[PDB]
């Protein structure tokens, strides 16, 4: 249906007959065409012209060429590579021991597989999908109608490509046929291009300035067969970009061509400043970066190591310039935006009475509705919105998530040289089979790509020089190597309000809460995709050039200046590599003598490198190593942990920071302490100058003025406008500084807090990159001995092993300070000087409002109902705005948004993760039967129908897994994330499985199998790593991919028919076990045998007992004990359990026990008064041993009745108020009544339920959240009211206790000295009688 | 130590700025040592302590090997000489063993900088309490208190966390230096963090209440049954009818606060560093006008606008949406702002900044006076609160298990209810097609018979998430059609063969509204599937893809809102218009008669909707009444409001004409103004 390709071939015969009558342009598949091209001349001059090229409509609306048309040279000379591969001879003469016949017909099957490749992927996404029709299948308007072209035409240059037969006067092509309907062209890099860049660009840019909306087919520039290489999330694991995810990226941005929203233009023809981004270096001349918002909303990507992104809050605020475009003081810098432009469009059809067909094409461009009556379109301001947002409702992120294959952006390429970037793909398996159809590039692991082998390789530089010193920093020229500029504070002034200024009503501040479901493509297989139509174009060469995306910027740019930058800093922190060292490496702990020497090394002034910059004592031999190595471990660790200051400038709020930010300022770790008393929030900036100046946070908030009235008509409706359209523009100036202030936040504030977190990270890598090589150097130091050598480069290694999870907890901190540092300037200087503002102007516009009202009115220029009117208006609208709320509701879900971001981290991470962090989610989707399957689409699940069932069960759905007493050993359920591509393998790989597990009582002990973890360990290649099984009469977790293989025996019973989670951190040397929330222990003291990836198998096994299983989860890296609590605490929800760890349930038999004697009610001898009686213990076997564990089916059984009676199957919740209702005898129920009888005078009875019964209504203690258990709380009222304090004793709450001469009851105190000591709560048991637990 | 040199006077501003350093000295920790132990969770203090004396932290003196000689540690386990006949019976000998020639010295060091820390928090008792005499005081010395406390465990947690990993080593090598046990399973031996910490110390400072309880509203009776009305624990006043009502948001009771009815109590922070606030949850009835009086300040809510006054400051007028239903509110006082949150969407409301300074550690009284129409009080909780405490991270909903429609009531069996789709809102009309056999969601507005939704259970009427309902569907008319399940599609089938559905809470990304999945048992979700430009289908797909099973909500992705629906009530359609009194030459816009209108479902529509009509029109130039009707037309009936418009005649001139007066001339009106008249003239 969707990428339903035609029997096209590169061998297929072009077009040189049509006739027009017998055969349809629709089956004319290849044909000689004109596609607008940016040509170059031997000026360098662009010019905008047309170029004929042979196409090939390989599906319904797509066309491809195989040309590489005449576009000016390169001006690079042949097989040089800047950062691309630049060559002439691809796809115009032999290149690379290959003819161009055979280029040409390799970049047809070529191209032609990778959209193979996409219809593939179509019907296992429905996400792919809707971008492919959306994409292939839309209706595409241009709105600047050119010459030649009529209105109520529906095809033009805009959507559709010449259809050129041969004249016979001469050999030229274009004798103009018809024009068939064109989405996509894909030809290769032209000639002034290089080979490896992917480029789109609108297929027709009109002479003037693009307007918004303005669709075009879109054209890319693309070649599948080269690469570049890029340093991965995965430190220095480098790997290969994937041009299946390269073409995917452009199609993203050239969707938003066919849209219009892609080259956002002034009235003036440049780029608003809110469409891009600038960086910036001062110095002896000024060095900027610009990055467009267009290219941050089509690499979308969230991660800390990633500038090129922008928030849910950012884009929708680019988003609705788009769609309502942007006044600006100066209107000749103002956004004529989508709906302005659609509008003033479709306005030129209201008296004509076009088409149907035309008719139905405009209302599926644009989503408008054509009324018959009124000749007219009605156009909706919320579908045009709904037109821009659905734009960019996908990006090279959410396809590399689906799609499991890994990124980075062009625009963040560091030139870590190992070696050469440009590599040759094979997508036709010419060699060895790289790229399937069904799934991608089989490896992205650059050993199997060839590397091209250029003659000369320049990366571009940006050479930063101090100015009175000798040293040049030649750093990456990419947006992280500059400082990201402040957005310009805005200002508002006046308005002078009369009653015929037309203001902007479609104008909506911060949203709050957005579906942003783009909505479904519908097809209309009833629209033509061709006309016959010859009429000439303006084919006339256009001086200038088209708006290409994705330009490498290949200059160098040469800055002098005046301070040490923190990119700068991060440079030379980095040992320098490249050499093999024969001298130690110079040390130096001054940063501005560092800049003096071009060998040195700067350390930053802490007891880590100053233990480092003395070497260890080598008269202590590998003792002495180990101490200095070990104490140097210590204090990196000191640096990464985040301590709270405090400033003046932040009151009730202690802002944060990592000791290591001294780095940045040349501080001695503690004359940085120092600095932050008699401080400013110009502190906190590891990056506050820009190479020239100091550039502090941009704090500052633009003053917002009242606006004017100015009747120019002295009429009594003249007055009515002016009044109301004074208010109109009151909201109107409030819901625009709202959200200059949130993007003032999000750039300024937010986005320069989390660069500083990103250079932290940077360079606390770069250090610890030179702490690497000094410990390397001093363990093959010559007067160590040769047998202490063993164990010192053994220490080296070992120290190495934990830089790792130094180097995620420094992340984890350095993120987590400076988003609340983020938070903390919003809530206290930002977010105060709005409201302090906005009040200001609430009450000067209110008494300016009520000062020209009753001016008005006294002098008569309004009458006496509009002045009534217009006093209730101000009384209702000039009032504190609810956009200073939705300003504090949209700053604090950026920061939630990133809260847990941090909360999931990893250092290396492999598959497209939860926001929980988790990569797994099995659901049991059956009609009947269930299948297991997982939801994320990361895992494919083998699960062995004999055996595994899926009921629901502890939370929401379990995995039974049947007995086999038989044949042990056997896998019934496989959760594999095996692909059986080339992963990037490594010894450093942590992460994290997770399971819930109930089993019962095993009495055997016949050393099966319970469960195996199997990582990847090579292609189709997997080692087995985590075991869990019977060994010797215990449950053990043994190890198969250590160096020594220890084992790790579970000593805490975990089958005995309760719900036990067992969470495995696999480090690479320790591997944590944990029961529920408490660590079990460790596997310590070896490291990973075999290198592996984070991809694996869930191998779980057959048993002697039916267990179950619940959240098999898997996490990219380690997980905290403080984050496995809050895990295991948030799991269990808002629900009350059972002993046995299943949701408590309404109308169902439960023991009530005591948790610590396991104790239980029982009456006394005739009467109705209860006695706590113990319940004694089983004697189980526990595989084949004589345990002796708790008895829990003894004394009364309680139902819990809700207050009015539903059925059994509801469950409790915390603040669920019940009825406990007796079993033995129904009719009694448990109330506290006082007899003054005996010596509890308050005692806990069973009384009589039948009719108005003062039965007392229980509880749990809502604020003491227990898993497995509760406290009874005596709530003190029955379904009649309260109960009366002479039937009871008292009138509040009771906490039910195990005390009889108390009567069980004790008074919750809530007096202010109840939290003076530890609160001593009872806690107790609910068991229900099990069927898989006999006594 | 710089605050504490430059003070000659301790202010009440000073107090908060001191007690906040004294927190972050005796309570700040660092995290990680990663060797000798992973969870090891040292006090700063105790460090900077070892530094000062040894030149190195804990961490590079335990690196070193001095851990037994800083501790004066002089002793390490050793097995008997005759081993049991089990070696497990050595698991607990070698806890006793190790407790007395090992922990016992840690523990004489933990005595120390318990004394140290003792006489620190003495000093500063001193050097505050004998500087500043205030109101706040008692709130810095029971907040000091709180940090002596805490620290005091927290120093006990410490030296657990130091004896696990000392007896995990002392454990490896008492076995490791014996041939008896030379290979043996260690960890038979050893102990998990909680057994071990838990044999120790029963508690820690986990096991700590930071606050006191939350002195929850409760009618109670006397020993002679009078009615009392209790505040946690201590009888309050109460000025008017108080009584309780079944009508509540789930199946418990309610309190109904009558026309001018209040109860007054008493309420101070304990804590300097600490919110205080009032949790309540009410039915948002039309012309409510009650006020709460907490910690001098009066927060008055009132017809859907928040008034906040401070004692001796200026009322301040707060705009917020119009609460719809049952709202869970909460009334934060903190330091130099208020804060009014929505608790069942986890959303600020109000945000009041204080111009005077709020003192909350004085008692103050708490009073809610009603002043209009019955209030339905469900909850009332005076609580203390931590100052840094969010109201954002809590995932949103009444967390009570009952179905609530889009205005916050809960779902009756029965009582027609209308399905809304989240991809398409009200706009989005759920409807059956031209053949009658399926249930569509028409997004048109010519739609002519919409079909509203009554779920059923045999079960109490406040519907349950935990139970499964039969779907009725009834047109305009009265055709009732249940809704099952065929060839993944929602059909309309016979009562017999009708399917259980299961409407579960859900949240998609970046809203803040509850919706709802509709499922089956087996997993099959109602999915919004586009099938025409203007139709919709709902068919059943096999779970959510990148759905996340959260508490036990999905956390739907904004890719999978197919499969969130919500429920609106119906038959809630206004439209009030009034009579203006016009003049001859006075203007007349459509909206100067129009007072409020109102959807189906119950959303505050104005006159700028495309379902408001306004047939007719004045000429404010002749005497003559003009009629004009509003008239909204609604999915199933259109209602018309007639609204007349007179037009009075007016001719007012106050015609003057210049004078001069004379010597000293006295003056009057009638000199001048020649010709007045009114009206009707």
């Amino acid at each position: 249906d969707v990428l339903e390709m035609f029997d096209v071939n590169y061998e297929s015969p072009i077009l040189e007959s049509f006739d027009s009558t017998t055969q349809s342009l629709n089956d004319v598949h290849v044909f000689m065409s004109r596609i607008q091209m940016s040509a170059y001349d031997a000026d360098g001059e662009g010019r905008i012209e047309y170029r004929n090229l042979k196409l090939y409509e390989i599906s319904s609306g797509i066309f491809i060429s195989t040309d590489r048309l005449d576009t000016g040279a390169s001006g690079v000379e042949d097989d040089h590579e800047m950062v691309d591969y630049y060559s002439s001879a691809r796809l115009t003469r032999e290149f690379l021991g290959e003819s161009l016949d055979s280029q040409k017909s390799d970049y047809f099957e070529g191209i032609k597989k990778v959209f193979s490749f996409y219809k593939n992927k179509c019907n296992e996404s429905r996400y792919i999908k809707e971008f492919f029709e959306e994409i292939q299948f839309r209706n595409i308007c241009g709105f600047p109608k050119q010459a030649g072209t009529s209105s109520t035409d529906i095809f033009d240059q805009f959507n559709s490509v010449d259809v050129l037969l041969q004249d016979p006067v001469t050999s030229v092509w274009n004798k103009k046929v018809g024009s068939k309907k064109a989405n996509i062209v894909i030809i290769p890099p032209a000639t002034n291009l290089p080979i490896t860049e992917a480029c789109a660009t609108a297929g027709f840019q009109p002479e003037g300035f693009p307007k918004l909306g303005s669709g075009s087919f879109f054209t890319v520039q693309f070649d599948p067969f080269f690469s570049t290489r890029f340093k991965a999330h995965e430190t220095d694991d480098v790997a290969l970009l994937d041009p299946t995810l390269t073409l995917l990226h452009e199609m993203t941005h050239g969707l938003h061509f066919q849209k219009g929203i892609a080259n956002p233009v002034n009235r003036s023809g440049e780029t608003p400043a809110w469409a891009t981004t600038w960086g910036r270096v001062t110095g002896d001349n000024d060095a900027f970066k610009e990055t467009p918002m267009e290219e941050l909303l089509t690499f979308n990507k969230h991660t800390i190591d990633d500038d090129i992104e922008i928030s849910d809050h950012l884009k929708s605020t680019y988003i609705g310039f788009l769609y309502n475009g942007r006044n600006e003081d100066d209107p000749t810098e103002s956004v004529d935006g989508v709906y302005q432009n659609v509008s003033s469009f479709l306005n030129q059809y209201r008296g004509f009475e076009i088409s149907s067909d035309f008719q139905h094409f405009i209302e599926s461009c644009y989503g408008v509705k054509y009324n018959q009556e009124s000749k007219k379109f009605i156009v909706n301001p919320r579908n045009i919105k709904r037109y821009v947002q659905d734009g960019f409702f996908i990006d090279e992120a959410k396809f590399a998530r689906i799609l499991n294959i890994k990124t980075r952006s062009y625009y963040t390429l560091m030139p870590d040289n190992l070696g050469v970037w440009s590599y040759r793909v094979d997508i036709l398996n010419r060699l060895r089979e790289t790229f399937d159809e069904d799934r991608g590039l089989l490896s992205q692991e650059l050993d199997f790509h060839t590397a091209l082998t250029p003659v000369v390789s320049e990366n571009p530089a940006l050479e930063l020089e101090v100015a009175g010193m000798q040293r040049m920093v030649s750093l990456p020229k990419i947006k992280a190597s500059y400082l990201p500029s402040d957005i310009k504070i805005k200002n508002f002034t006046g308005q002078k309000i009369s009653h015929d200024t037309i203001l902007d009503t479609n104008i909506s501040g911060i949203i709050i809460s957005k579906i942003k479901y783009k909505s479904d493509f519908v097809v209309d297989e009833s629209m033509p995709r061709s006309s016959l139509n010859t009429t000439n174009y303006n084919l006339s060469p256009i001086k200038g050039t088209k708006f290409e995306t994705d330009i490498r910027d290949k200059t160098s740019v040469k800055v002098t200046v005046s301070e040490i930058t923190a990119p700068m800093i991060n440079h030379v922190m980095k040992l320098d590599n490249s050499k093999v060292l024969t001298e130690r490496p110079s040390l130096n702990e001054d940063l501005e003598e560092t800049f003096k020497n071009t060998k040195d090394v700067y350390i930053p002034k802490t007891t880590a490198m100053m233990k480092l910059k003395e070497g260890a004592d080598q008269t202590l031999g590998a003792v002495g190593f180990a101490v200095w190595s070990g104490q140097i471990l210590e204090d990196l660790y000191n640096l990464a942990q985040k301590k709270e200051v405090s400033i003046d400038q932040i009151k009730d709020d202690l802002m944060s920071i990592l000791p290591f930010y001294c780095a940045y300022k040349n501080l001695s770790a503690e004359k940085y302490e120092q600095a932050f008393a008699n401080a400013t929030l110009d502190a906190f900036l590891i990056f506050a100058t820009d190479g020239g100046g100091f550039a502090g946070l941009g704090i500052t908030v633009g003053a917002i003025a009242i606006n004017s009235m100015y009747a120019k008509a002295e009429t009594m409706e003249a007055y009515d406008s002016m009044f109301g359209k004074y208010v109109d523009q009151y909201q109107n100036d409030i819901k625009n500084f709202t959200l200059n202030a949130y993007v003032q936040w999000e750039n300024n504030i937010l986005s320069r807090l989390w660069n500083e977190s990103r250079l932290a990270i940077t360079g606390f890598r770069n250090m610890l990159k030179t702490v690497k090589t000094v410990m390397e150097f001093d363990a093959t130091n010559q007067a160590y001995s040769e047998e202490d050598r063993k164990i010192i480069k053994a220490k080296c290694e070992e120290i190495f092993s934990e830089f790792p999870m130094l180097m995620q907890t420094f992340a984890k901190n350095s993120m987590t300070a400076n988003l609340e540092n983020a938070s903390k300037i919003f809530n206290d200087i930002v977010w105060q000087k709005i409201k302090e503002e906005l009040d200001q102007y609430v009450i000067d516009s209110k008494k300016y409002f009520l000062d020209s009202l009753e001016e008005a009115y006294n002098n008569g220029s309004i009458s006496a109902e509009s002045y009534y009117k217009y006093q209730t208006e101000a009384r209702e609208k000039f009032v504190s705005p609810r956009e200073v709320i939705d300003l504090y509701i949209a700053a604090h879900d950026t920061v939630v948004k990133r809260k847990r971001y941090i909360r999931r981290y990893s250092r290396k991470y492999d598959l497209a993760t939860d926001f929980k962090g988790n990569t797994v989610h099995l659901n049991g989707l059956g009609e009947g039967t269930q299948d297991i399957q997982d939801l994320y689409g990361n895992y494919s699940v083998y699960a062995d129908k004999k055996t595994v069932s899926t009921q629901e069960g502890h939370f929401d759905q379990t995995i039974k897994i049947a007995k086999d007493t038989n044949t042990i050993n056997k896998v019934v359920l496989a959760v594999s994330s095996n692909n059986g591509k080339e992963y990037a393998l490594n010894k450093d790989e942590q992460y994290t499985i997770s399971f819930w597990l109930r089993m019962p009582v095993p009495s055997s002990s016949e050393e099966r199998r319970i469960f195996s973890y199997s990582a990847v360990s090579g292609v189709n290649k997997e080692v087995e790593e985590l075991i869990l099984q019977v060994k010797n009469n215990e449950f053990v977790l043994a190890t198969a991919n250590l160096l020594r293989n220890s084992e790790f025996v579970i000593e805490p019973r975990i089958a005995l028919n309760r719900w036990v989670k067992i969470t495995i951190v696999n480090e690479n040397t320790r591997i944590k076990v944990y029961q529920n929330d408490n660590l079990l222990g460790l596997i310590k003291d070896s490291s990973r045998k075999k290198p592996i990836a984070q991809r694996g198998t869930f191998k779980f096994y057959n048993y002697n007992v039916d267990y179950q299983l619940d959240d098999i989860s898997y996490y990219n890296g380690t997980i905290s004990q403080r984050d496995i609590k809050y895990t295991f605490k948030e799991d269990h929800g808002q629900f009350v359990y059972d002993h046995w760890g299943e949701r408590l349930q309404y109308n169902k038999a439960y023991y009530l026990l005591s948790d610590d004697n396991k104790s239980a009610f029982e009456t006394v001898y005739e009467t109705k008064r209860l006695k706590l009686k113990s319940v004694p213990g089983v004697d189980i076997k526990y595989l084949g041993m004589n345990d002796r564990v708790y008895g829990y089916y003894g004394g009364l059984q309680f139902k819990l009745v809700p207050l009015d009676s539903k059925n059994m199957n509801n469950y409790v919740r915390w603040g669920d108020k019940f009825t406990m209702q007796s079993i033995e005898t129904t009719n009694l129920s448990l109330a506290i009544i006082q007899d003054n009888a005996y010596f509890a005078p308050t005692q806990l009875k069973l009384i009589s339920n039948e009719g108005k019964s003062e039965e007392e209504i229980f509880t749990f203690d809502r604020n003491i959240k227990l898993q497995n258990a509760a406290i009874l709380v005596g709530t003190g009222n029955s379904k009649q009211g309260p109960i009366s304090a002479y039937k009871r004793g008292y009138s509040g709450d009771l906490w039910i206790n195990g005390a009889r001469l108390d009567g069980y009851v004790t008074v919750v105190n809530k007096s202010n000295y109840s939290n003076d000591e530890i609160q001593e709560k009872f806690k107790w048991i609910f068991v229900p009688k099990d069927a898989n637990w006999v006594e | 130590v710089d605050k504490l040199s430059e003070l000659t006077s301790v202010s009440d501003a000073e107090l908060f700025g001191i007690i906040r350093l004294i927190k972050n000295e005796l309570l700040s920790v660092i995290d990680n040592f990663t060797t000798f132990g992973d969870n090891w969770s040292c006090p700063r203090w105790i460090d900077y302590c070892f530094q000062q004396v040894f030149g190195s932290d804990l961490k590079n003196l335990i690196v070193q090997g001095d851990f037994e000689k800083v501790f004066n540690i002089s002793d390490t386990l050793i097995l008997p000489k005759q081993l049991p006949e089990d070696i497990l019976q050595l698991k607990p000998y070698l806890f006793y063993q190790w407790y007395a020639k090992r922990y016992t010295r840690i523990l004489r060091l933990e005595s120390l900088f318990y004394q140290i820390l003792n006489e620190h928090i003495t000093l500063i008792r001193s050097l505050v309490s004998s500087n500043n005499k205030g109101q706040y005081l008692q709130g810095f010395m029971n907040d000091l208190d709180k940090i002596a406390y805490n620290a005091q465990y927290m120093l006990s947690d410490w030296t657990i966390q130091l004896g696990y990993y000392d007896f995990k080593n002392q454990v490896t090598q008492v076995i490791k230096t014996s041939s008896m046990t030379s290979e043996f399973n260690i960890d038979d031996l050893l102990y998990d963090y909680d057994t071990f910490k838990l044999t120790i110390s029963q508690f820690g400072a986990d096991s700590i209440n930071n606050f006191t309880p939350s002195q929850d509203l409760k009618l109670a009776l006397n020993d002679n049954n009078s009615p009392i009305l209790l505040l946690g624990n201590d009888e309050i006043k109460s000025n008017g009818s108080i009584t309780q009502t079944d009508d509540s948001l789930d199946d418990e009771t309610s309190l109904l606060l009558s026309k001018n009815t209040s109860f007054e109590g008493n309420f101070s922070a304990k804590y300097l560093l600490s919110s205080v606030g009032v949790n309540f949850t009410f039915k948002s009835i039309e012309n409510l006008n009650f006020s709460v009086d907490f910690m001098n300040i009066n927060i008055a809510f009132s017809n859907n606008f928040f008034e906040i006054t401070q004692t001796g400051q200026e009322t301040k007028k707060y705009s917020i949406a119009k609460l719809f239903g049952w709202n869970s509110l909460v009334y934060l006082i903190k330091h130099s702002s208020v804060e009014i949150w929505d608790i069942h969407s986890n959303i600020l409301l109000v945000s009041h900044d204080l111009t005077a300074p709020q003192n909350n550690i004085v008692k103050a009284p708490i009073k809610l006076t009603n002043l209009d129409n019955e209030l339905i009080l469900k909850s009332f909780e005076v609580f203390e609160q931590d100052e840094e405490a969010n109201y954002n991270d809590i995932e949103q909903g009444f967390k009570n298990g009952i179905i609530y429609t889009a205005k916050k009531m809960p779902i009756i069996v029965g009582e027609k209810y209308a399905l809304k789709s989240s991809i398409l809102d009200d706009m989005g009309i759920l409807t059956s097609d031209e053949n009658k056999k399926y249930p569509v969601f028409s997004t048109d507005v010519e739609v002519e018979s919409s079909l509203n939704i009554i779920l059923e259970s045999t079960t109490g009427d406040k519907i349950s998430v935990d139970a499964g309902v039969n779907i009725r569907t009834i047109n305009s008319n009265g055709e009732e059609n249940y809704l099952g399940i065929e060839d993944n599609h929602l059909i309309f089938v016979p009562k017999e063969e009708a399917e259980l559905f299961y409407l579960k809470k859900a949240v998609v990304e970046d809203t803040i509204d509850i919706f709802y999945v509709v499922k089956t048992l087996g997993n099959m979700f109602i999915n919004v599937e586009r099938i025409s430009d203007n139709i919709y289908r709902l068919n059943f797909k096999a779970g959510i893809l990148y759905s996340t099973m959260e508490s036990d909500m999905l956390v739907l992705p904004a890719e999978e809102a197919n499969t969130a629906f919500y429920i609106q009530p119906i038959g809630l359609a206004s439209l009030e218009v009034k009579d203006s009194v016009l003049g001859e030459g006075n203007p007349w816009l459509k909206e100067d008669n129009f007072l409020d209108a109102t959807d189906d479902y119950g959303n505050q529509i104005d006159l700028s909707d495309n379902r408001i009509s306004v047939t007719g029109s004045v000429d404010t130039d002749k005497v003559g009444t003009y009629s004009v009707v509003y008239s909204y037309t609604g999915i199933d009936k259109t209602n018309t409001e007639k609204a007349t418009i007179t037009v009075k005649l007016d001719k007012s001139s106050i015609k003057t004409q210049d004078s001069t007066l004379q010597n000293g001339k006295e003056w009057v009106r009638a000199d001048n103004l020649v010709e007045v008249i009114d009206e009707d003239g």
